């Protein structure tokens, strides 16, 4: 959940808001090891319950979401009935555990490429326009994130864009990401330059992941 | 003397729009046939399966023409090869249908087969169904017959099965045509055509259009 005003904005200015629980396990083997576990759903609904507690009156939020990278486990299935059930007024999407299980309203993959499939075990990336038409499969497609603007990228955004255009159950998604996360160093001469990781000392770091 | 008088256009015409040649006459053949006053008027052959496939009831219902009798009895059997699989005789009378009661003059004949041999374009495995018309004491009326593929087709969760598994059709349309005879097709024409097909990886065919 993000600064209170951050919403007020959104209202005002106009954008559709997807608000999202302090909730992400990414690191744990496997990803689901916490989520998974009833003694870790105290927790969890509580960053969820709040959330919503705090964040419903905006007409800017649209769409609620589960948190991210924290597998699937159990406690998403209760947290998402939770919601369900306390506001009908917006739909649920969560993206662990391969981006359209039940704890899902949305299929909501992350980097979900336009015509290639990445048939990974129990997680795949189908392309996106195979996944709509997978056998029962009914719901709408937004990715959660996708084209990975990482240095010199965005190459192949227009066939997004095209097949966004071109199937009605394919919605959009949300660009990874919005601004680079450097930081500010100064040299001897108090010259400011942008550092990554890395740049403090910090070990074991992703190096410019952060951008 | 048969006459026959054959009009090259009539009102059916008009629901005989294919994009082919457009022919006339005789062009199938022509034949007599001789069958018992008490005969076998139409045959319906079901077959239904389990959730592996491992067992399978045959289901025929069997239609009888002429004088309703006691002693009449339907026998269906089943043949793999020379070896029969299974048999069923039953009286005729079938099961209450409504308030005025049940078909008189039909019987179902239900046979249970362990492992049936399935069916497919892969593997054309075929049994032979025997539909005995006969007295109680077994003088037979007449025999009519059909071969059988024990096969499950049917569309579930938006995918075509044949057997619980999904087709992939490598079909290709098939229009009756010979350069020299028009419209008329000959048993070596059609044979050489399927052999044609499957050589070159097709399994499915569709009589365009009739
Ligand atoms: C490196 C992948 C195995 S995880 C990958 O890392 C990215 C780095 O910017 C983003 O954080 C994505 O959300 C994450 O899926
Ligand atoms: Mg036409
Ligand atoms: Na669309
Ligand atoms: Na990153």
């Amino acid at each position: 959940p993000n600064h209170p005003l951050w919403y007020t904005l959104c209202d005002r200015y106009g954008l559709y808001v997807v608000d999202e629980a302090n909730i992400e396990t990414h690191g744990m083997v496997p990803m689901n090891r916490l989520t998974d576990d009833p003694r870790w759903l105290p927790a969890m609904s509580e960053r969820v319950t709040r959330m919503v507690q705090r964040d419903r009156n905006h007409p800017s939020v649209i769409i609620w979401s589960l948190g991210d990278e924290s597998g699937h486990g159990a406690n998403h299935d209760a947290l998402y009935r939770w919601i369900k059930s306390v506001d009908p007024s917006r739909p649920v999407q969560y993206e662990g555990g391969g981006a359209d299980t039940t704890a899902t309203d949305i299929i909501c993959p992350m980097y979900a490429r336009v015509d290639e499939d990445q048939p990974f075990p129990a997680v795949p990336k189908w392309s996106i326009k195979k996944w709509l038409s997978l056998p029962g499969e009914t719901r709408p497609l937004i990715l959660c994130e996708y084209a990975h603007a990482m240095g010199n990228s965005l190459g192949g955004f227009a066939k997004y864009w095209q097949a966004f255009r071109q199937y009605p159950r394919l919605q959009g998604g949300f660009v990874w990401d919005w601004v680079d996360q450097s930081l500010i160093k100064y040299d001897e001469n108090g010259n400011p330059w942008s550092a990554y990781g890395g740049d403090f000392g910090d070990t074991p770091n992703d190096r410019q992941f952060c951008m | 003397r048969l006459a026959v008088m054959v009009l090259r256009w009539s009102d059916g015409s008009y629901l005989e729009d294919q994009d082919m040649w457009r022919m006339s006459g005789i062009f199938r053949d022509v034949s007599l046939l001789h069958k018992p006053t008490t005969q076998i008027s139409d045959f319906h052959v079901a077959t239904r399966f389990n959730d592996d496939f491992s067992r399978a009831v045959l289901e025929a219902e069997v239609q009888m023409c002429g004088e309703l009798r006691d002693y009449l009895r339907v026998t269906v059997s089943l043949w793999q090869g020379e070896t029969q699989v299974a048999s069923g005789t039953a009286p005729f009378g079938g099961e209450i249908i409504d308030e005025r009661g049940g078909y008189a003059d039909r019987v179902t004949l239900r046979l249970n087969v362990e492992n049936p041999k399935l069916w497919s374009a892969e593997i054309p495995n075929l049994y032979r169904a025997v539909v005995e018309l006969h007295t109680a004491d077994g003088t037979l009326i007449e025999a009519e017959a059909c071969d059988v593929g024990f096969r499950e087709v049917r569309i579930e969760n938006g995918l075509l099965l044949l057997n619980g598994k999904p087709l992939l059709i490598r079909g290709v349309n098939r229009h009756e045509h010979h350069p020299l005879h028009g419209q008329v097709m000959d048993e070596q024409t059609m044979v050489q055509d399927i052999l044609l097909m499957k050589q070159n990886n097709f399994n499915a065919v569709r009589c365009s259009h009739y």
